[PDB]
């Protein structure tokens, strides 16, 4: 047996462990949502858990006692079972063998046949129970209310204080009632990642809660962080469709690049020849880098290594060479040193990575290995990606060298030790250097990543050669020349695409959004409502009745409710009048609206007031035979509150480390 | 105002619409006004993108036309009186006979000299049309403000393209090429840029608003004091013995 | 899977508006492109233009200021106009649609059979339906021709059927002769055996979409 | 047609072909969009190739395609009977523009000589009670093409009130035709035959029909 | 979260009703470890220490001797690492049992629960106030008010 019911306001517990008093507090998280539909059951198989469940049931002779908890329930993975005697609260989470129609025999255990491994146990009119289960992070937690009534759940208000929280990491997914021929009953519903506004009173108790989703009129007393609405249009939010499907499309490559002859070869080049290797039209798969060589780790700049195959690259370089420890620190740009200046220099710009790792097993000898040669002497520092072969003799002095090594002339290279028993800081060290030309031309060097097809005229997640977005793609006349590959804005936004497959110009265009305002007489009033979506004809406003249509998730009914068009957009909720009033709640372009007679909103044009043809003739005058004598009043403001603010108190309050610090800013 | 007209403004004042041009009126702007990315207003569209839209006035141009045809109505057809009282019908002679005792003439100066004040405030308004008919710069002040405030807009959409130290002005870049602890200080920068343009612009509006309402009260001012009497103030209403 | 048949009328007279309509079973409208393409007898195709649901509606340049295609959810069909119609237009025309793996303006996939479209003045006029009937002596090798001869009608095309379409094998309908009247005339002829002709019933079913004209001859032996 | 097409292309069964489509460099030379469609004589195109190179499913491994600069080729390995139709190459044009170009028709060399088939009927009972007589000359099934059609009455030769269709290609890659003698009832009566002479090749074929006695 | 479950995974659509083969592979991998490999590949034992921070009575404290309580006076207060100055004064706030400390509008912690006595304590900025300067012209005289 299975009815429906409205939620109301129930469900309502305390969000945190900290005491509020007098006060209205924004939170987010796991609620039951406002008029939700909860199920009643009468008195089998197993409900879903969701996100949550809020269990209740107004009772008078306590049949229902338990609850039981898992997945499969069949003894194959850990699952929880609560049950209560007389005086005793018994919880355990044993790998119980459950029964298909679980129930406390009047005790027994006919609920389970078997129960193994229990990595956890805890012991410890008519009246309406109410309970939440939620099971985020590794904390099961319980919250618990009973009240008297004398109704399947009564309209009023009554917050949840926390029973239990218990710290077993279970994973739950389905859930059943457990009771002691008899009869029961009990409502469940399912909880929802909602914003709430509660009110705490001055007991520290809360009183009230607003749902900022259910409703416009919900939604403008969140953003006015009361509970009681003024007449007049609130700016409330903004409304925006969301995308549908996601698409990728990156280039038709399948050759595997060469990354193994690089990292795999049998001898590196010395650090003033270092080699250089270039990467292109191949899928780059970083993640077998590690299978390589031993390295600890990346070094990138400009990217991080775990983004590395999300993106495409137009070309890639591997230079690889042998440096000592010492000197892998001048690996970075902004470097200087023998390396940095005469060997091997990365521009200060660079976008890339540097793998080293240590190679004295292999670059080493007992007698020492003098293959590894470095430059130490030159005229000037080398630019950056600069390579300089040159063996000339080194001029220190002024006396020409004439090739030949001496006093003031020196040999420009210089042999590494690279012996064995050195120190770390000394021993050899395997250096490749990854430099990304980055995504400007066509893009040859890309990440793993299956491309999706082609969906025009929607509004989706696009992700080209990497560039992600959420628009809206269609067909372009944009005249692209053969070497462009996307159009930018003023802004600079990637206003237009090249498709890496079929080479076609596509128009990106925000999906689609705009301003919602809530017209509303005072709450004292009514709590009927009017909706102005700003600057849209009658037909952008969103209708489809899903969630990926809309950031509010209320929808104000698109077509009972009479919709009109304004200059200032589309007003639905509203009936217009072809009267003319004096302005109450102005719209715009000459719009306004009111609340009147049943009694409704109504829109109308605006009065500017009643005419009046003045009787003119050329002999003709009007002269007054009496007066009147009038006393009006005006209002003019004159002072206002002079107030006075302690800097440092305000920022720095009771701080001497914040006062220090704040001395600096002038 | 001519009834002709769709809009019941005088000639007058239909010239003065054609010298002023607004960059945006704040009406409805059709999805595919944008959509069909051949339009020239690729600022506005720009704009609208970015968050920045501009909202209509609550009084409508023909809404404005009617009330300063009522103020004229009213000042033609009974005097200073109707701003006083009810509206006392009196021949336009002897209201101007009125004003010119007003400025300290005897009312005989103007009935001896009546054809002759009626030709010159007739040549004086034929001039006036041909000197708004003529030089386009006419109406600076409105056009500055228009300027002004399309600039500011303009400034705050480009100030989208700023680094401000991060190591991209687009977000999705950072998001794809950065890890996401990585990648929130990079976020953090470009929030904190482009929130200070967002206060430099409202702090500017802001100004500028105190401005123009201080404009705004003196043309009310002066609303009152020429247009719904005679003004003794010398230079208020004009060069010369304010008259109407 | 889906289907695109094209209907309208088969004569236009010179510089009115001619109007076709395609009809898709098997599938819905959605977000398809939807393109009209147009073959003049004896030469080649020639594209026209296409729409999707979202609006605007892009067209041969060399047609734009004429053509217009538009696109009928609730009804689920697709509508194409073109105005100012001349002789030229007298061609096949074909609707056309994209699949989810080649979605554009080229995706020109799924294609309907074709309404032929014939731009005159000229009458339209039923076919005149008459049994041709072997002669006696070529009937006695065991094989009998027996045909319908669709004369003196107009304009193309017609469909001749054989026992309302039971009868398929060995059925051959000629191309249509020109004749110095500008009237057209084919002959569908069907090989039979002999012995079928005293005891099957042999109807030729002639059908003509611009005059609704459906003729049902019985063909005899010569008698 | 901004996009070319060779007008005729021929070949024997077992060998390559290849047929060209040359277009601008803002058709072909810009996207990779070119299809490929086959058309038989009565029929709708068929797509053959999409995407330059794509097949779509259910189309043989014979029919490839490629693109260099602003020329897109098909290349049909095997040549096969059935091959022998019409090819035409459409080109994403941009702005939402699709160019087609001129048509290829294929021609395949394994078709031997084949002689016509003639079937003569004379006109109706109920075409002769409306004062009309009409004489048929269906021939089909030859190749190649080309026949030469002459009436007869009893020996004379005739040359008015004969009307003859050109050749059209059947499914069977044969060719048909058909030819008609329009005659006054007192001219199908007054005669004691009337005859239909196919030549083809310079090979004759005749067939004669005469009034019946009742 | 924990996973250890040993189902053979799917790489392709054929189902691979618990046997390893093509598109059909077993989930775990063993780790190489031998004593020759390198820096990068030898083995690591790693221990993560999750906090759970303070919100409800603490349990996990570091070695800290606790003094006796001062009420009615500007002391500077530790309680359980939440650090401050103030004035300790007996609360009436009602706490429910759960809760541990209330907050005030800028979030400011304006009441604590001993840890040791479940009581509740107020508390208050010390005392301060702005302090100005009544002087006439030094070319005057150097006697000011306050
Ligand atoms: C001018 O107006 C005043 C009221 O504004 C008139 O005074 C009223 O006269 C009536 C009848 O004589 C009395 O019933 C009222 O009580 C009077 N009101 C007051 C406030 O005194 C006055 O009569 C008018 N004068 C003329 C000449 O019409
Ligand atoms: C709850 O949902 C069911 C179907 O899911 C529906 O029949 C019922 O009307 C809903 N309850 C309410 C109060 O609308
Ligand atoms: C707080 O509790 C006291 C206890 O008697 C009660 O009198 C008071 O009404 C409560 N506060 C509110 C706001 O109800
Ligand atoms: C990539 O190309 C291969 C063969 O070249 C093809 O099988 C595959 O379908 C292509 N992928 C996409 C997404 O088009
Ligand atoms: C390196 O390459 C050699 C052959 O050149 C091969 O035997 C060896 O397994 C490779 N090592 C790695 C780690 O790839
Ligand atoms: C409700 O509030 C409005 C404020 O606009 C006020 O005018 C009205 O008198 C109020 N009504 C009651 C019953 O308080
Ligand atoms: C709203 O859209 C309809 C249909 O597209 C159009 O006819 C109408 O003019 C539009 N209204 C405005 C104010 O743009
Ligand atoms: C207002 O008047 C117009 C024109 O007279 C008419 O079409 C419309 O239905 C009227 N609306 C109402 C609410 O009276
Ligand atoms: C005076 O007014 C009357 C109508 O009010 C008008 O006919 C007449 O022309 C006016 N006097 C002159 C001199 O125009
Ligand atoms: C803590 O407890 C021990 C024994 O339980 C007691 O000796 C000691 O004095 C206590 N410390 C404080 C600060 O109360
Ligand atoms: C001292 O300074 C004050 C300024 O308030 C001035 O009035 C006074 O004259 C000065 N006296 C002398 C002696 O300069």
């Amino acid at each position: 047996t299975q009815s429906y019911t409205n939620s109301f306001t129930r469900g309502v517990y305390y969000p945190d462990k900290v005491f509020r008093s007098s006060v209205l507090h924004s939170t987010q998280d796991l609620f039951l949502p406002f008029f939700s539909n909860v199920t009643w059951f009468h008195a089998n198989p197993v409900l879903p858990f969701n996100d949550g469940v809020y269990f209740a049931s107004t009772e008078k002779s306590n049949i229902i006692r338990g609850w039981i908890f898992g997945t499969t329930l069949d003894s194959k993975t850990q699952s929880l079972l609560i049950v209560n005697n007389a005086t005793n609260v018994v919880i355990k989470v044993c790998e119980f063998q459950f029964c298909n129609d679980p129930f406390l025999d009047v005790s027994e255990f006919r609920v389970y046949s078997s129960a193994n491994n229990c990595t956890f146990e805890y012991v410890s009119f008519k009246n309406l129970r109410e309970f939440v289960f939620k099971n985020i992070d590794g904390y099961f937690k319980i919250y618990s209310k009973h009240t008297p009534i004398n109704r399947d759940l009564p309209q009023g208000f009554s917050a949840l204080e926390p029973l239990v929280d218990l710290p077993i990491g279970i994973n739950i997914t389905r859930f059943q009632t457990l009771l002691a021929a008899g009869a029961a009953a009990y409502y469940v519903g399912y909880l929802q990642p909602r914003t709430f506004l509660l009110k705490y009173n001055e007991n520290g108790t809360i009183t009230d809660a607003v749902d900022c989703a259910l409703d416009p009129l919900s939604e403008t007393k969140c953003t006015l962080k009361s509970f009681t609405v003024e007449k007049g249009i609130y700016q409330t939010s903004n409304f925006r469709v969301q995308p549908t499907e996601s698409i990728v499309r990156f280039p038709n490559i399948t050759n595997l690049c060469p990354f193994d002859e690089v990292f795999n070869a049998t001898r590196f080049a010395s650090v003033y020849a270092w080699n250089r290797k270039r990467i292109s039209n191949c899928v780059a798969d970083y993640s077998v880098l590690y299978n390589f060589a031993p390295f600890f780790a990346f070094k990138c700049y400009g990217v991080s290594p775990t983004k590395l195959n999300d993106l495409c690259f137009t070309n890639v370089y591997a230079d690889s060479f042998v440096i000592r420890g010492n000197e892998v620190s001048q690996i970075a740009p902004g470097q200087t040193g023998n390396i940095a200046d005469y060997n091997y220099k990365l521009p200060d710009d660079f976008t890339g990575c540097v793998i080293a790792w240590n190679s004295n097993k292999l670059d080493s000898k007992v007698g020492g290995n003098y293959n590894y040669r470095y430059r130490l002497f030159r005229k000037s520092n080398l630019k950056p990606f600069e390579r300089d072969i040159s063996t000339e003799i080194y001029q220190a002095g002024n006396k020409p060298c004439n090739g030949v090594a001496g006093v003031n002339c020196y040999f420009p290279l210089q042999s590494y030790g690279f012996r064995p028993t050195y120190g770390v800081g000394h021993q050899p060290y395997r250096v490749v250097v990854l430099s990304f030309e980055l995504l400007h031309a066509p893009a040859t060097v890309c990440g793993p990543k299956k491309s999706t097809n082609l969906v025009k005229n929607k509004c989706v997640n696009f992700n080209f050669n990497g560039l992600t977005g959420t628009g809206v793609l269609t067909e372009s006349n944009k005249k692209f020349l053969p070497f462009q590959q996307f159009g930018r804005d003023i802004a600079d936004t990637t206003d237009a695409v090249r498709d890496p497959q079929t080479l076609e110009i596509l128009d990106i265009t925000p999906c689609s959004f705009g301003g919602v305002s809530v017209i509303t007489p005072g709450t004292n009033t009514s709590n009927q409502v009017a909706v102005l979506y700003q600057g849209v004809n009658c037909t952008e406003v969103p209708v489809a009745i899903h969630a990926d249509q809309l950031t509010p998730t209320w929808r104000v009914y698109s077509t009972g409710s009479n919709v009109f068009q304004t200059r200032a957009g589309c007003l639905i909720g509203a009936e217009y009048v072809n009267n003319s009033y004096e302005c109450d709640i102005p719209i715009g372009a000459g719009i306004c609206a009111s609340y009147q007679t049943s009694q409704s909103i109504i829109a109308y044009t605006m009065s500017l007031g009643a005419e009046n043809s003045v009787a003119y003739s050329n002999n003709s005058i009007a002269i007054p035979t009496n007066f009147t004598i009038s006393v009006t009043t005006e209002i003019l403001p004159v002072s206002m509150t002079k107030t006075s603010v302690d800097c440092t108190m305000y920022i720095c309050g009771d701080s001497t480390e914040c006062s220090n610090l704040l001395l600096q800013y002038g | 105002p001519d009834p002709s007209k769709p809009s019941k403004r005088s000639f007058i004042e239909d010239l003065l619409f054609n010298k002023v041009t607004l960059a945006d009126a704040g009406f409805i702007k059709q999805y595919g006004d944008c959509l069909g990315d051949i339009a020239a207003r690729d600022l506005i569209c720009a704009q609208k993108f970015n968050g920045l839209t501009v909202l209509p006035p609550l009084l409508t141009d023909e809404m404005i036309a009617q009330y300063t045809s009522a103020l004229l109505a009213g000042t033609i057809t009974s005097g200073w009186t109707f701003g006083a009282g009810a509206a006392l019908q009196i021949p336009f002679a002897m209201q101007m006979a009125y004003r010119f005792n007003g400025i300290g003439v005897t009312q005989n100066v103007l009935y001896e000299n009546q054809k002759l004040i009626a030709n010159q405030f007739n040549s004086a308004i034929g001039k006036i049309q041909d000197s708004l008919s003529s030089t386009a710069s006419a109406l600076g002040k409105l056009q500055d403000v228009v300027n002004h405030n399309a600039q500011a807009l303009n400034t705050l959409v480009k100030q989208l393209s700023s680094k401000f130290g991060a190591i991209s002005s687009v977000l999705n870049d950072i998001l794809s090429r950065l890890d996401p602890p990585e990648a929130e200080v990079q976020i953090d920068r470009l929030i904190t840029g482009r929130l200070q343009s967002l206060q430099t612009y409202v702090t500017q509006q802001l100004i500028r608003a105190a401005e123009i309402r201080a404009s705004a009260n003196l043309a009310a001012t002066k609303m009152s004091e020429c247009v719904l009497g005679q003004s003794k103030r010398v230079d208020f209403c004009g060069k010369g013995y304010h008259l109407m | 899977q889906v289907q695109l048949v094209e209907s309208g009328p088969g004569l236009v007279k010179p510089s009115e508006t001619l109007s076709l309509t395609c009809s898709v079973s098997g599938g819905s409208i959605d977000n398809f492109y939807w393109s009209w393409i147009r073959q003049p007898p004896g030469k080649g195709l020639e594209w026209i233009g296409n729409i999707y649901y979202g609006g605007s509606g892009n067209y041969n340049p060399s047609l734009k200021s004429r053509v217009t295609i538009s696109v009928d959810t609730s009804k689920n069909q697709v509508s194409l106009k073109l105005r100012s119609v001349t002789a030229a237009d007298t061609a096949v025309y074909y609707c056309a649609r994209d699949s989810v793996w080649y979605t554009g303006s080229y995706g020109l996939i799924y294609w309907g059979p074709g309404t032929l479209v014939t731009v005159s003045s000229a009458s339209t006029k039923g076919p005149s339906v008459f049994p041709l009937a072997p002669s006696s002596k070529s009937t006695s090798g065991g094989t009998a021709a027996l045909g319908c001869l669709v004369k003196d009608y107009f304009p193309e095309p017609v469909t001749v059927s054989w026992n309302s379409g039971a009868l398929t094998s060995g059925v051959h309908t000629f191309p249509a002769v020109l004749q110095s009247s500008g009237l057209y005339s084919l002959s569908s002829v069907v090989t039979v055996p002999s012995s079928s002709l005293g005891t099957q019933t042999y109807i030729c079913n002639v059908n003509h979409k611009p005059s609704n004209t459906k003729v049902d001859k019985r063909v005899e032996p010569k008698s | 047609s901004v996009v070319t097409q060779p007008a005729s292309v021929s070949g024997s069964p077992g060998q390559s072909i290849t047929i060209s489509c040359t277009g601008t460099s803002s058709d072909v030379g810009s996207y990779n969009l070119v299809s490929w469609f086959q058309q038989h004589p009565g029929k709708a195109p068929k797509l053959m190739i999409y995407e330059v190179t794509k097949r779509p499913s259910g189309i043989s491994n014979r029919f490839s395609g490629s693109k260099s600069g602003n020329t897109a080729s098909l290349t049909i390995s095997r040549l096969q009977a059935e091959d022998e139709a019409d090819y035409y190459c459409c080109s994403y044009a941009g702005s939402s523009t699709v160019v087609f170009g001129g048509g290829t028709k294929l021609t395949v060399l394994g078709q031997p000589k084949a002689n016509p088939t003639v079937t003569l009927f004379p006109p109706s009972s109920e075409e002769l009670q409306a004062n009309k007589a009409t004489l048929v000359c269906l021939i089909s099934d030859f190749y190649p093409g080309a026949v030469t059609v002459a009436w007869k009455a009893d020996s004379s030769p005739v040359k008015a009130g004969v009307e003859t269709t050109t050749p059209s290609k059947q499914s069977n890659n044969k060719y048909a035709a058909s030819s008609y003698l329009s005659l006054t009832p007192e001219q199908w009566k007054s005669h004691r035959s009337y005859s239909c002479q196919v030549t083809h090749e310079g090979s004759t074929v005749e067939k004669t029909v005469a009034p019946t006695e009742c």
